[PDB]
């Protein structure tokens, strides 16, 4: 019965601020500590702070020190992460996660107890533009398969998604992970495979949605006429 | 910074042993993770069962080293594993190892798609190739523009295995200005794979 | 205040014995008692010691193989713990009480005031 409940991400701009919530239930929290750790898209766990509120026991990772601050109201059962000097690299699913009360004073060569419940996550944007994407064809060629797709380009900040003919297609397709392009846009490809008899007949179009912008762009991908 | 996880291919059944990268440090916790789902207590203290976890799941301390052992691989364990220690007040998580499954080599599907219409009134060209439903990972692409090899003007992008089939999709993609399309005629991009018993390549002619 | 020492790493069928300290008087203490908490379960009673009497209360799961026991000069109550096993893993707490606990909650995390840190116990081989 013990739950961790992260809230409050969102997009914020560098020099904004965000403060971001863990409710905890089912457990005396001034028993315990409560840690961020966070993960960036594609990279691995980052521990990024705790509180013993009991204690007022407090710690940051140096890449965060200085910038971000911890808190705790016990009464609400209540951890915070207040987040400033907000850098595009701070990007990430932030996780709230319990731990022992007096976790360093047990850390020894036989001991470490490690974070047992966790959060399933609270989403951080960090952008400094917002930018829509343009959508273009990958038109299949002249060749039993053929492949088409759409290139969903130039966009700030993640994410896109995209799904083809409102859903109704889903078997064989792959939507790439995103790539930061050198202008410092986000891009992406939707491809599907598809009979090569079908295209004559099958209409294909992707639907991709951009939620920061508020943008929605319904794109046909045929054969190119010659 | 935070890294890229490493990777180790197994099959079912296959027994495997992830060492811990050392740092003064404490006893190592290892967690699990599945994509867009919280990580996961597996072991403490080096070699405690969380509760609830499976006992193919071991750790040992070796002296200096961390390990955790999947004593018999089941598919529910393709997963990425963390080690963590702390030292002071400050906790570390080392570098994901993402255990992958192993499959029969399938050789890439090649696909090459000239930049659209629409596109180049914006005064830039994409050109895109897709390497389809291959195993394993590792391909290489090279662009070629009228034969002249290209570097530093493509970007790739790679999806996780596959649910079904276990393979990898990977695009390639060449980005270009409008004039500079426009310039050239022969597109091809040449795939090196495993399955393929030489290199394959896909061309299109601008303008047909 | 209490602290408690004497943690460490055992094999199997090892043997550890924990003290916990006791600052100041304990006269008008009515328990004392070891708890552990292991990751992802609650803290749990082991052994109470009612001082007043001497009687002690044991968890099932302990029973025979850990005992209480108090010197009351050093202000001292131990935990003599033998024939380990890997499930008696978990930190191990000093607890007290100077209010009255009726002899059934006696081995409830919330029916005690005063804690120490604790010691941690890892059992392995
Ligand atoms: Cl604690």
């Amino acid at each position: 019965e013990v739950q961790l409940v992260e809230s409050g991400g969102g997009l914020v701009q560098p020099g904004g601020s965000l403060r971001l919530s863990c409710a905890a239930s089912g457990f005396n929290f001034s028993y315990y500590s409560i840690h961020w750790v966070r993960q960036a898209p594609g990279k691995g766990l980052e521990w990024v702070a705790y509180i013993s509120s009991s204690s007022s026991y407090t710690s940051y990772a140096d890449s965060v020190k200085g910038r971000f601050t911890i808190s705790a109201d016990t009464s609400k059962n209540t951890a915070y992460l207040q987040m400033n000097s907000l850098r595009a690299e701070d990007t990430a699913v932030y996780y709230c996660a319990r731990g022992y009360q007096y976790w360093q004073y047990h850390a020894s060569w036989y001991w470490n107890g490690g974070l047992d419940y966790w959060g399933q996550g609270t989403l951080v944007t960090v952008f400094n533009q917002i930018k829509g994407p343009s959508v273009f064809p990958l038109a299949p060629s002249s060749k039993g398969t053929a492949a088409l797709g759409c290139l969903v380009k130039d966009y700030f900040p993640e994410p896109v998604t995209v799904s083809w003919n409102s859903g109704a297609l889903t078997s064989g397709v792959h939507t790439f992970p995103a790539v930061l392009q050198s202008s410092g846009l986000y891009s992406l490809s939707s491809v599907v495979t598809v009979p090569s008899s079908s295209l004559g007949t099958q209409t294909y179009i992707c639907n991709v949605n951009h939620k920061p912008s508020n943008t929605k762009v319904d794109k046909k991908v045929e054969p190119k006429s010659c | 910074m935070t890294q890229s996880p490493s990777s180790l291919s197994a099959s079912v059944g296959d027994r495997v042993t992830i060492t811990c990268r050392a740092s003064v440090s404490s006893a190592v916790a290892w967690y699990q993770q599945k994509p867009g789902k919280a990580p996961k207590l597996l072991i403490y203290s080096a070699s405690s069962l969380y509760s609830g976890v499976p006992s193919r799941f071991s750790g040992s301390r070796s002296g200096t080293d961390f390990t955790l052992t999947i004593s018999s691989l089941q598919p529910e364990d393709f997963a990425t594993y963390y080690c963590q220690q702390s030292s002071s007040s400050l906790i570390t998580f080392g570098q994901g190892t993402k255990v992958e499954i192993k499959r029969t080599v399938a050789a890439p599907s090649v696909f090459i798609f000239p930049p659209s219409d629409s596109q180049l009134k914006s005064g830039t060209a994409s050109v895109v190739c897709l390497l389809n439903n291959f195993y394993p990972r590792e391909a290489k692409v090279q662009w070629k523009v009228d034969n002249a090899l290209q570097s530093g003007n493509s970007q790739e992008s790679v999806t996780e295995q596959d649910s079904k089939d276990s393979t990898y999709s990977l695009s390639s993609t060449l980005t270009l200005s409008k004039a500079d399309y426009e310039k050239h005629k022969v597109y091809a991009c040449e795939v090196t794979h495993q399955g393929l018993s030489s290199p394959v390549t896909k061309s299109f002619n601008r303008g047909e | 205040q209490l602290v408690e020492s004497g943690g460490g790493l055992v094999q199997p069928g090892g043997s550890l014995r924990l003290s916990c300290a006791a600052s100041g008087s304990t006269d008008s203490i009515e328990y004392m008692t070891w708890f552990r908490q292991a990751p992802g379960k609650e803290r749990e009673g082991v052994a109470a010691l009612y001082t007043h009497t001497g009687n002690t209360y044991y968890a099932d799961s302990v029973k025979g193989r850990f005992i209480i026991s108090r010197d009351k000069a050093k202000n001292m109550v131990y935990l003599q713990m033998n024939s380990l096993e890997p499930e008696d893993t978990a930190v191990y707490y000093c607890g007290a009480t100077r209010k009255y606990v009726p002899v059934r909650f006696a081995l409830d995390q919330s029916s005690y005031d005063y804690w120490g840190k604790g010691t941690p116990v890892t059992v392995s081989s």
